[PDB]
DNA sequence: AAAC
DNA sequence: AAAC
DNA sequence: AAAC
DNA sequence: AAAC
């Protein structure tokens, strides 16, 4: 058969280890790692989730140099919780005029088309978002966020976000 | 004996239109009368 | 026994197809025909030049140069060849240079690498001679490798890097151009007559620097001439130059309606008029595909070097006609120019040249063959084309950056017996 | 209806039995079978997983003869663990200038769009990867890797990887 | 909305009841019903699976009259085990110069893109296979195979296989 | 063939003399066509060559002397372009005076040269020999296929 | 002073072919010799 | 010595039709007789 | 090198 | 090498 | 079989 | 009904 050459999520050639080791979920959802600019793939083979009622997320900084209001932000993630937190997952958009360390008070959410199985969660989806600052001095951030009434537990996995400001070529043997 | 080749018939292909030769002759079918 | 001592010269059809592919600024051999002393050679190359599919519609034509050179073997084996011809039948067989074990590691010579890994030294050496006499910048050092196995995989597979089309930055004065010249004077007198002389010598220097780095040029300067045998240079028999073009393909599905792909198909024809081969040698035919050096960040010199002095802005002919070459940096003409990278320009050059303008909206936009960041490196690295500067221009394919399908019609009027004179004992 | 003639993963005509019988998961994730060059389909009807905290993977050697930096690597897998390891799955890219037997210290990860159900795991996805050595002497390897805090257990299944350096024809009855 | 007119699996207009009532899984995976030639849909509302360590499968005979080496073989199946066998599913290719009753010693496997949920299993996928005999006198067979360390149990369901040697028309109201 | 031995004498031989089918007519042609441009998101920049060639085979009137069949056959072929053929002089070692000089007295007078598949091919079997006319390499030129095309599907080239 | 407008150049667009004017003059580059 | 360039052969590309030169000469292959 |  |  |  |  012919090869499928279209994807909803193109992960970055290089991935990064989460240098953190525990997160305590909260309304002021902590940002797992200092944000990178256009695409980043973060993996953690063991993260300790403290009992907490809020969420935690992994961010990318939108690149605002192409004046194109709506851009596609894609997410790729495979995560495994030791216990089943009964959590809801989503893409978050928030702005901050300074490197964020927690989710600001104002943010918007968007549903992904993932699949929940117990404490397992996998997604490959994209969403068009308004990527330029709604407010003149800020930086806009888009992330993958998990939210629940967390119980101490542990998780494993990778979360990849990509801002489609450019496409990616690959070989197409018939061209 | 064989010789010059010519399928070089410059043209876009045309759907086959009719399996009846170029020059015909006497009558071949007898069915009892006329049949369209 | 009596043998077939003669032969009568008759036309030999050495025609063949050529299925080619290369990178953007690299010189590659596309055809080679070994010639015998006394034959007459003629060729009609007619084919199509294609670029890999590009990411958006056509924006700029690329230029194509096809060259045919003649390289006598003497030129390559010297004394050894002379002796071989004289020795005749029992001459010691000719030396064979070494290649790297890969199928494409002799591709620059337009050939498949034999399993043994060696080729006739004349094939490798002829290429070097051609490169060193017409393609490197006069002031760069010659390519002096003993065997093809000393080359990187990109030089070996795609051919050597050529220079960009001339620019203010792409064609600066030679590296060692002097910006001053001292005359050792005495403490409280100068010799009016020595000074005069001082000027005569610098003149002679200056000319060799700017126009005569090559021996053959120094002689033309005297109004004499020098044969290709005098300095061993490959003889340029023919050269064709052209702009390749094509058409855009309109996408028509739900998502790609409003989108285009530029298709460059260029029919070309390279014709070498009859040529008398004076001594045994190879006839090399090479191709070079290049784009004008449009950088997305070049600035106009006057707009990027600070405050403007009278010398820079006024266009005063007495000034420009009389002061030393001006040393400038990559930063005076580029947005991310390395101020540490200098170059010598003619005073007033900025009034004799105009850079192309690329609006900043195009800066990292894929599908345009523009140079995205200013070349970083020594003068030599900046003038030699870097094929990767064009990677984001095309769809990724197995046939590199350009491919050609040609029919080499070649007729040689040689004098060797007939294929049967040859297989019949009597 | 018309037939779908496009696939994200074209498995190789021939599959191989895993000659190994137990793996003890680790940071230095053992390579299940000596790698083949462009595509390989490995199946094991019984593999014993020793308690281990790391992963194990199945590799292909990238073919680096077509100078095309980005190529598509597809994966096809159906695996069943006797118990539910609560593991995360991914594609791994690593280089090694010698036949690898364990995951080197440096490697990159990419998320797939699989589905986790207890101890069951199935995937059919492709990813574009930079397939030529980032370092001059190496060989690049791409694999399917499972990572968790493994408990002794057993698994069954097949894992198929393919480097799209060429396409595959099939009959198309209307052509 | 417009109607989707493309499918990965076109089941045959007629289905057949499995005349068998128990299978005892094995390495020499028993062939559930004598194979039909190009496409067959087998359904069983109750099959008794004897404890066994191997698999069982449902076959079609490849039609080798169109000299086209690679053809697409599609599978459609919905199966329910009373207990969760923790089994791996796949497409099998094997040849035999005589009607097969069990899987021969040599065969190849290919992953499908199904979904496992406990003892439930559903798939709709196609795979291109080399359909002409690799060995001159044989007949090639392609089947849907289940493999595990089976415990006595029972299963319900249908398994449909189709060799795309021809396409299927359907009405297209706008033509 | 017997019929050739006789022509050599300047005689002629009927088709009945050696029982050979009589060739009445032969047409030869090059088939061509055009490329189809793909235009969807993924196949824009991609083409498919469509070879439609109108041809015409005409056999002028022929008197049938005795009862028989009139057979009409077709043969479609591509020029034998291999992706790995090398130029003989470029692939057989060190060059001797006999191989490189083009000396007519030599070529006009020595036996056929026995060569191997390896002297003209990249993966040539050195054990597979063949007899060539001396100087043949100066009477012929192979086509060149850059190594970038080696296993590229879609070209009718002979790959090994 | 300005006047009649004319981009009404009836034609399909042509890819830019060459950044070198229409009428040239004296030599501008000196590199030590000939360079292709 | 080299000179005017001319691939400016105005035309749509044509598939390569035949690797045999323009002007041929004497016979090159001897196989024992005629071979089509 | 008063040369097939 | 747009050269006394 | 580009043949005394 | 390509017919004394």
């Amino acid at each position: 058969m012919f090869q499928t050459f279209i994807s909803r999520h193109n992960s970055n050639f290089f991935s990064d280890k989460l240098v953190l080791t525990s997160v305590t979920p909260a309304s002021s959802a902590p940002v797992l790692q200092t944000p990178k600019a256009t695409s980043s793939t973060l993996y953690f083979d063991s993260l300790t989730v403290n009992a907490g009622n809020g969420g935690f997320l992994h961010c990318i900084q939108m690149d605002t140099s192409v004046n194109a209001a709506n851009q596609v932000v894609s997410v790729g993630a495979d995560i495994a919780f030791d216990a089943d937190p009964k959590f809801f997952a989503c893409l978050v958009r928030f702005e901050s005029s300074s490197v964020p360390t927690t989710l600001p008070t104002a943010y918007d959410v968007y549903p992904l088309n993932g699949r929940h199985d117990g404490g397992y969660y996998t997604v490959k989806d994209c969403v068009t978002i308004d990527v330029l600052p709604r407010t003149p001095g800020n930086n806009v951030y888009v992330g993958f966020m998990v939210w629940s009434n967390f119980t101490a537990t542990k998780c494993r996995g990778l979360v990849s976000l990509n801002q489609v400001i450019k496409e990616i070529i690959c070989l197409q043997p018939l061209k | 004996k064989g010789k010059k080749r010519s399928g070089a018939r410059p043209g876009r292909p045309q759907p086959l239109r009719g399996t009846k030769g170029k020059r015909k002759g006497a009558r071949l079918w007898y069915v009892g009368g006329q049949q369209f | 026994s009596n043998i077939q001592t003669g032969a009568e010269r008759m036309p030999h059809d050495l025609s063949h197809l050529g299925f080619l592919a290369g990178q953007i600024g690299r010189l590659i051999t596309i055809s080679t025909t070994p010639v015998i002393a006394g034959d007459s050679f003629e060729m009609d190359a007619v084919g199509a030049l294609r670029l890999s599919p590009l990411r958006r519609g056509l924006a700029i034509d690329s230029t194509v140069d096809i060259f045919t050179f003649y390289v006598p073997h003497r030129h390559v084996y010297g004394e050894q060849w002379i002796k071989f011809m004289k020795d005749g039948v029992n001459a010691t067989p000719l030396p064979t240079v070494n290649t790297t074990g890969y199928i494409d590691h002799a591709a620059f010579l337009g050939t498949i690498n034999p399993d043994t890994n060696k080729i006739p030294k004349h094939l490798f050496q002829g290429y070097l001679n051609i490169y060193n006499n017409y393609f490197k910048a006069p002031w760069m050092p010659d390519r002096t490798e003993a065997n093809p196995n000393e080359l990187n995989q990109d030089d070996a597979r795609y051919g050597f890097r050529c220079c960009h089309l001339k620019n203010i930055w792409t064609a600066p004065l030679p590296p060692e151009t002097e910006l001053s010249r001292q005359m050792t004077t005495s403490t409280t007198s100068i010799d009016i007559m020595g000074l005069q002389a001082a000027y005569a010598n610098l003149h002679t220097d200056q000319e060799r620097d700017y126009f005569m780095q090559r021996y053959r040029d120094v002689i033309s300067s005297f109004g004499g001439k020098t044969s290709y045998d005098a300095d061993n240079r490959p003889l340029l028999v023919m050269r064709s130059n052209l702009w390749a073009s094509g058409y855009d393909v309109d996408g028509t599905d739900q998502t790609s309606l409003g989108q285009f792909s530029g298709r460059v198909q260029q029919t070309y024809k390279h014709s070498v008029p009859r040529f008398f081969v004076p001594e045994h040698g190879t006839m090399f035919t090479l191709a070079l595909v290049r784009f004008p050096p449009t950088a997305t960040k070049e600035i106009q010199y006057l707009n990027a070097k600070g405050a403007l002095t009278y010398t820079d802005i006024a266009g005063d002919p007495v000034l420009y006609g009389n002061l030393p070459p001006r040393e400038i940096s990559m930063k005076d003409v580029f947005r991310s120019g390395d101020s540490s990278k200098k170059f010598k320009i003619a005073e007033g050059q900025w009034y004799r040249y105009a850079p192309s303008y690329v609006s900043p909206a195009y800066h990292l936009l894929e599908g345009f063959p523009f140079i995205q960041e200013p070349p970083s490196g020594d003068l030599q690295e900046r003038v030699l084309i870097r094929h990767h500067d064009y990677d984001q221009c095309f769809q990724s394919v197995q046939l590199l950056q350009w491919n050609s399908q040609v029919k080499f019609n070649v007729t040689v009027y040689r004098n060797l017996p007939t294929t049967r004179d040859s297989i019949m004992t009597s």
